[PDB]
């Protein structure tokens, strides 16, 4: 009945996570510069698509998540996962200001966002929240915990609480062991989890934006239709 | 029967 | 800047003295029951409720530093999570009910509209459900409420004039100290906290989470001409297109 | 915009 997440330490917490991590994978070698609407979103949605197998076994890999339910663990990543998606996004978009890194063989701008009613507005809001992480320095041990956070978070509406707790211990040991004051440390880790409200809205966003695309753009994979239509 | 329970289990 | 100049206690006595009254509904027991007149009563009670939220925001220390411009999509962004959580907030000692008003007590029976309305009612409901449980205070509840309004579109906006994104940043900082201030206050230990802080704002997501969901709604109404939708509600919603 | 307006006053 005890799950081992809360008996690990700060530092047992941060390995765990970043032994876990997915790989950045990589788009089409297809030279092309997309621009066209099925393009793009041909590229993104196979790329995603990739991305979700390796979501659903990191997911098994954050500690807490296998002590939950099988119905438990599918309903936080139906929930979740776009925004799971969208973090990793920014996360590794943070070293190319005002473009966004989908693989390192497919880097976006603005102007590529165009195009299509309904991307520039999000993609703009992407580009914001990467620009965000990169003047806070983000640091990918804090990276790892907001992005579990979001996992068991997100759809959690008493053992998943104490495990965010847990997570929230491990933010500040992070912050601590960089050297930052308390005041600094209860500042950054509200800024940090503010931004979570945003991803939480482009995922909103982008999820109205993916209903559309399905209402017959690009083919979808069975599991990313499934993934969708769990949001209604 | 989703993908998502298949998966999960391995 | 007059918001940065001020204290903590200060701050909580600014916010909790700019708190907007409690409205009623036209709700009467003697009518009948048309999900669309629900609907009906809350449209008409939001619509009025924004009026009071607009003048609330004015004496928020630090909105009116901003442009109007800015104080417009701030307000645009963030109405109906200010709402919200105002319902979520004063259901927290009704159980399983949401009182949208003094006079107008609704569980999920009494209902509704459903499959996407009952789902959106459970969510405020579960949110209420964890204010409660976490026992949380009215000074912590300007405190959220209050970077609701900040943070949720402080993105999403010229050149050049971008310190006003700095200023509302810092603001947010000092609501930030003033959240803690309180938990210090209440005796709460460091990582007592650090932990509450946390949950705190993890629940902006889904406050964040049930406006979207509810701003799909209320689309979705107003294009099958259901609701008879206010005129400024009208345009606070053609914001989110 | 109305929101505007009321902003004003
Ligand atoms: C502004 C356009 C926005 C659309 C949604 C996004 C997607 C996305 C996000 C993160 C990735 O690593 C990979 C893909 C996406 C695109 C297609 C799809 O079938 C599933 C997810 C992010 C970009
Ligand atoms: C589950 C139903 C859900 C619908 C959206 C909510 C509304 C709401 C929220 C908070 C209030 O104090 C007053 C009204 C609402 C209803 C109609 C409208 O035109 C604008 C806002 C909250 C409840």
């Amino acid at each position: 009945k005890n799950s081992l997440a809360l008996s690990l330490t700060a530092d047992q917490m941060v390995s765990a996570l970043l032994d876990a991590e997915p790989p950045i994978l990589y788009s089409e070698y297809d030279p092309t510069r997309p621009f066209s609407e099925a393009s793009m979103m041909g590229l993104l949605t196979n790329l995603a698509d990739r991305e979700l197998v390796h979501m659903i076994n990191w997911a098994k890999r954050v500690p807490g998540f296998v002590d939950l339910t099988l119905h438990d663990q599918v309903h936080l990543l139906e929930c979740a996962w776009l925004e799971i998606l969208m973090i990793g996004l920014v996360w590794r978009s943070m070293e190319h200001p005002g473009k966004l890194l989908f693989a390192p063989n497919l880097l976006l701008d603005r102007n590529q966002g165009k195009c299509v009613e309904g991307m520039v507005e999000i993609f703009d809001m992407l580009l914001a929240t990467s620009s965000r992480f990169r003047m806070m320095n983000l640091q990918g041990e804090e990276f790892v915990c907001l992005k579990s956070i979001i996992l068991l978070n997100s759809g959690v509406y008493d053992h998943i609480h104490r495990v965010l707790d847990k997570i929230t211990d491990t933010l500040i040991h992070l912050m601590a062991k960089a050297g930052l004051t308390l005041q600094q440390q209860h500042q950054r880790l509200a800024q940090l989890l503010l931004i979570l409200s945003h991803i939480r809205h482009m995922s909103n966003k982008g999820m109205e934006h993916l209903y559309s695309m399905k209402c017959n753009v690009v083919p979808l994979s069975d599991l990313l239709l499934e993934m969708l239509d769990a949001h209604r | 029967h989703k993908i998502l329970h298949r998966l999960l289990q391995d």
